[PDB]
């Protein structure tokens, strides 16, 4: 029943990576640098 | 919070549309203004009888000035 050790470890690693990617999809306070 | 929106590039379609509009208008605004000026100042001809012994030219059988020219 449940995950295997490798399954859980890989889900944890993929989770950390995915959350970093989603965090870095955010815009900085200046991003839409519109030209005049 | 403001996220980044992943879209395909819209630069090239937009540039194409601007270029097409530009060239179409570049030559078609003068034509519209010219047709208006002709219609207002020149106008169409009025139907009249063929005077005695007179023979009209082939273009004098049409009423619109642009068609006549
Ligand atoms: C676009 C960019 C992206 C690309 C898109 C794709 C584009 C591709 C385009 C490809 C190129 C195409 C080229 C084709 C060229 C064709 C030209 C042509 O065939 O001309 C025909 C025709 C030419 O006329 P004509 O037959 O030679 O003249 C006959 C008469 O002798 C004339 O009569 P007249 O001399 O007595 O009239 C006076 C004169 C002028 O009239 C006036 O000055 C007065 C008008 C009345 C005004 C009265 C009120 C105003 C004043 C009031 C306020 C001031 C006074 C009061 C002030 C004090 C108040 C107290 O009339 C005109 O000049 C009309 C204007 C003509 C313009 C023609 C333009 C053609 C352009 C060709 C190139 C295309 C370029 C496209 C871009 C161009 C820019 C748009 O022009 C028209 O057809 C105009 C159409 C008018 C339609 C009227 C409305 C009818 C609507 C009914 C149907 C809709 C009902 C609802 C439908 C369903 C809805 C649900």
């Amino acid at each position: 029943s449940g995950y295997t050790p490798d399954e859980k470890l890989r889900l944890q690693q993929l989770r950390e990576l995915r959350r970093r990617w989603l965090k870095d999809q955010e815009l900085s306070p200046r991003e839409p640098v519109l030209p005049p | 919070k403001r996220l980044f929106i992943i879209k395909p590039s819209g630069f090239y379609d937009r540039r194409f549309l601007k270029l097409m509009r530009f060239y179409i208008l570049l030559t078609g605004i003068p034509v519209a203004i010219g047709i208006t000026l002709v219609n207002v100042f020149i106008g169409e001809a009025e139907l009249a009888d063929i005077p005695e012994g007179y023979v009209p030219e082939h273009w004098e059988y049409f009423k619109h000035p642009i068609s006549r020219w």
